[PDB]
This record gives C-alpha cells, sequence and structure tokens, in this order.
RNA sequence: GGCCCAUUCGGGUCUUGUAAUUGGAAUGAGUACAAUGUAAAUACCUUAACGAGGAACAAUUGGAGGGCAAGUCUGGUGCCAGCAGCCGCGGUAAUUCCAGCUCCAAUAGCGUAUAUUAAGCUCGUAGUUGAACUUUUACUUUGAAGAGUGUUCAAAGCAGCAUGGAAUAAUUUAAUAGGGACGGUCGGGGGCAUCAGUAUUCAAUUGUCAGAGGUGAAAUUCUUGGAUUUAUUGAAGACUAACUACUGCGAAAGCAUUUGCCAAGGACGUUUUCAUUAAUCAAGAACGAAACUAUGCCGACUAGGGAUCGGGUGGUGUUUUUUUAAUGACCCACUCGGCACCUUACGAGAGGAGUAUGGUCGCAAGGCUGAAACUUAAAGGAA
C-alpha cells in the first residue's frame, strides 16, 4: 500500500498533456521554429 | 469545459488498449477522426474499424491489436515549415525513427513521412505512437 | 636494502641507495670590435674577442610531517598527559651543530579573502473552452567558422515582389449537448392557516397528613395558611417520543402530528417542441460559546457484487374482489436515475530526542520570633 505507483518512463517534453489534448505554449513554438 | 470530438476518441483508444479491452466503440465521428483512423490504420497502430450511421453524427468502433503505444491531439494548431518538421519530430516523439506526427496540409492529413516526400506542409493536427 | 597493498594481522616484488668521488664536450643570458636596422637612434636578426661546476651566472609560491635540551608552562591517582620549545650552564670569531631535518605539488608563476556557477452553497461578469453535415486573406511550396601559405614553430599577417497549393482558421441532422411541453407520480423541500398529543409550569377545586426536592454528605428552596402525593378541570409556552433506517427531500444551513390552500422541485415515460441556445468562471448578487483523536492516496478511469429509494416494461400466482367510483400489496427478470458499502482493470498526477556550560540576564542560602542604636519584658517556637 504504501509504495507509491510506477509512472512509466516519460516520452515527451514539448508541453503540458491535458483531457483536451497536449498543449503547446507560444513560447514553445518559436524556440523550435 | 467539455473536449473537442477527437481529443475524445482519441483518449478512448487510449484508455481502451491499456486496460486490455479488444474493441473502442467511438461516439460522435466525424471526417477529421475517420482520416485520422485511416493513417493509424495504415501505420498499423489499429486493426479494421467500422463505422455506424445513425443518422446522428454517427459512431465507429474500432478493433485494437496492441500495437498502439500512445495517440493524441496537439494544440494550439500551429503551423510548421517542411524543413522545420525533423526538429519537431524529435521533440514531440520518443526517439528519431519510432513513431509518426499527423499534419494537416493543403493535400490533406497525412503523417509527416508523407509531408515529406509530397513537399507539403500545413499545420499540425496530432501524433501517434 | 628499496618500494606497493592492507582497519586488523600481515601480504606482494626486485638492481636498488648515496647526505661519495670524477671527465671532457655543448650553449645562452650577459659584456661587446663591428656591421645591418633607422630621418637619426633604440629594439630585432647576424657576428670577431671575453662570458660555466656551488655551472654563487645563487627562480619562486604553497602544503604535509618529523625529532632534540641539566629549557619554560599547565592538569594529575609517584616515573604521566597536554600545550609547546629562535629563550639551555659558558661562548658571538664563539660555534661546525639533525643529512644544511624529511617529503609532496605548480613553476615564470603561485597563494589568501569575498562573491559566484555546476466559512459554506447556488447563480454569475471578464478570460478560457465547446455536437455533426454540404471570392479574399492567414498559412504553406517554388524563383528572384572555413580554403591556401615553413612568419625558423606559434600567436599573427597575406593574396517587400512573382508564383503553385485539395486540408486547416477567418472572410440538413434533431448530440445517451441544452431548453420547454405533456402523463401518473414521489418526497420528514418551502410559505400561510388548521388539527392532535402526552409531558413541563401555573391556577381552580379535592382526599390525607409531615415531611418533600437535591448531593457523595450538605447548604439553599417549598411546607399544618396542607408541601410532595392522590382525583377532576382550565390556561400559557415549547416540542413533535416510540415507528427513526450507514433511509427520503433541499443548493447549503436544515426538514419528523393531521387537514386544506399557494406556488416550486427531481427522476421516470413520450414516435410531442426550439435547434446549438452550451461548459468552467476571478468580479458581483441571493441565502447562510464552539472544538477536543480524526485519515480517505488522486484522476480524464475498467468490469462488477449484495442491499436500498423513486419511476417504467414484461412475467406470474397469491393477497385483492362482484356493473357505485377508485383500484393496489407481495415475488421474479430487465432498465433509468439517486444515497451509501465492498471489490477490481488503467493512468508523468510533472527535524525529533538529549547532554554540558568559569558567558549575559533573572530567581535564590542561612542563622529561633519578639529583639534593636538596647545581650531587653511578656507571649510563642523548639526540645
Ligand atoms: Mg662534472
Ligand atoms: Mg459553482
Ligand atoms: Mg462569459
Ligand atoms: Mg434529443
Ligand atoms: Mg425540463
Ligand atoms: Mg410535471
Ligand atoms: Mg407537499
Ligand atoms: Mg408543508
Ligand atoms: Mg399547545
Ligand atoms: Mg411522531
Ligand atoms: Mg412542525
Ligand atoms: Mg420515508
Ligand atoms: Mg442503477
Ligand atoms: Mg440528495
Amino acid at each position: 500500500k504504501a509504495t507509491k505507483r510506477e509512472r512509466g518512463l516519460k516520452i515527451s517534453s514539448v508541453g503540458r498533456s491535458t483531457r483536451n489534448g497536449l498543449i503547446v505554449s507560444k513560447r514553445d513554438i518559436a524556440r523550435i521554429s | 469545459t467539455r473536449s473537442s470530438v477527437l481529443a475524445d476518441a482519441l483518449n478512448a483508444i487510449n484508455n481502451a488498449e491499456k486496460t486490455g479491452k479488444r474493441q473502442v466503440l467511438i461516439r460522435p465521428s466525424s471526417k477529421v477522426i475517420i482520416k485520422f483512423l485511416q493513417v493509424m490504420q495504415k501505420h498499423g497502430y489499429i486493426g479494421e474499424f467500422e463505422y455506424i450511421d445513425d443518422h446522428r453524427s454517427g459512431k465507429i468502433v474500432v478493433q485494437l491489436n496492441g500495437r498502439l503505444n500512445k495517440c493524441g491531439v496537439i494544440s494550439p494548431r500551429f503551423n510548421v515549415k517542411i524543413g522545420d518538421i525533423e526538429k519537431w519530430t524529435a521533440n514531440l516523439l520518443p526517439a528519431r525513427q519510432f513513431g509518426y506526427v499527423i499534419l494537416t496540409t493543403s493535400a490533406g492529413i497525412m503523417d509527416h513521412e508523407e509531408a515529406r516526400r509530397k513537399h507539403v506542409s500545413g499545420k499540425i493536427l496530432g501524433f501517434v505512437y
């Protein structure tokens, strides 16, 4: 019970993930482009 | 706050895949969802899918073969240059050659490699891997 | 004999050590007959002669360790331990001393200091987000540090416009989205009247007489002008026992007698209707003595089980009953929506406890009182 669930491996870094979908900031967009 | 139908369909597919369900029912449908599922089917991330006409938006049922790690819709639908594509791939995906970014370009919706092949670009729709 | 490893004991390996003697060769810093350099001159490059063993032609900076006295100091449980030692009996041309103490690192560079990097609840305004379907612009495609070198090496120097574009964003369906309608209902939802209940207090009569309430004992209080208690009756306020449930209703706080009125509400059923009218929302609007042992990982999230409340469909045979009207209760299956309970598949959801104190600030001891400038009365205290 005490042990925290195993959360898998991180597979992306661009932006926050939400129910609507992954969201990218305008600042991020310029940096890539 | 409600979500777009494409986003809801993709979340349903993700959950059904991870729970071990072999077929998932998506409602409502749309042309965009059908094109998205067509791309995924071509690259093998799902099996057959069937469209039921209900005189409403309509319904879809997708058989899952377990090869789907994750799917998602990306917003805001920012534009991408053709030469820029590579950079975006390296950011949105796990590795160089694993996965397919899906783009809405002048010639329709298609994965990023076909977009390179046809020398067409546009906005990004979402990612699959 | 040297060196390497090893907390421990020890283990491993072999040309090592000198704090020994010695030879002839090379050359620059310098010092220079010069010449070149340059307006002249310095510097550079070149070069006669001099220029090396302490090659005294005498680079540094910093760290790690030793050891010594008829020496000095401090604390002890003899002969110790700690700090430490340019200082010792004599001596300064006196002394010849530990190897001139040993080792390590950078080196024309190397240390030090500071900083620095690795209440509540509903509604609701901006903002944000939000079902499906059948010309122009945004957007997008196309066209207008490195190469070489022999400065002796090196640092150097050196020869908006045109154009193609099918998606994406601007420029009929009747969502298991939303709203209303209709039907039988459901409810301890709300407001106004209304009804009932036993109880408490007071009062009226009324039988009897000394105690009655209260605490662990009391005190206080009532009481032969009759308390408490007993019977009958009237009035006042408050409240709604048992039925009372891990049940119902309401946005929350809350709501428990009957009957009527007033509007209101949920879910269910619908082959009725508008047709995206929506979601989340800081701002704003409506309503609105006490605590004192607790506790549940969270979510966009799968399949369930028992039980229960409200509604609907079907089955079935018992309660029910018959041309007055109404017309249910129970059992079983299915379904929608509720309050909870028990399980389950999936998910990046991004200081405590003590110890010591040659410091600073506070608080504190004692000698019998009386009683001292008084060796002093009585009465106490002690014994
Ligand atoms: Mg020699
Ligand atoms: Mg709210
Ligand atoms: Mg608004
Ligand atoms: Mg409808
Ligand atoms: Mg309605
Ligand atoms: Mg109604
Ligand atoms: Mg009522
Ligand atoms: Mg009422
Ligand atoms: Mg009354
Ligand atoms: Mg009652
Ligand atoms: Mg009442
Ligand atoms: Mg009830
Ligand atoms: Mg149910
Ligand atoms: Mg409720």
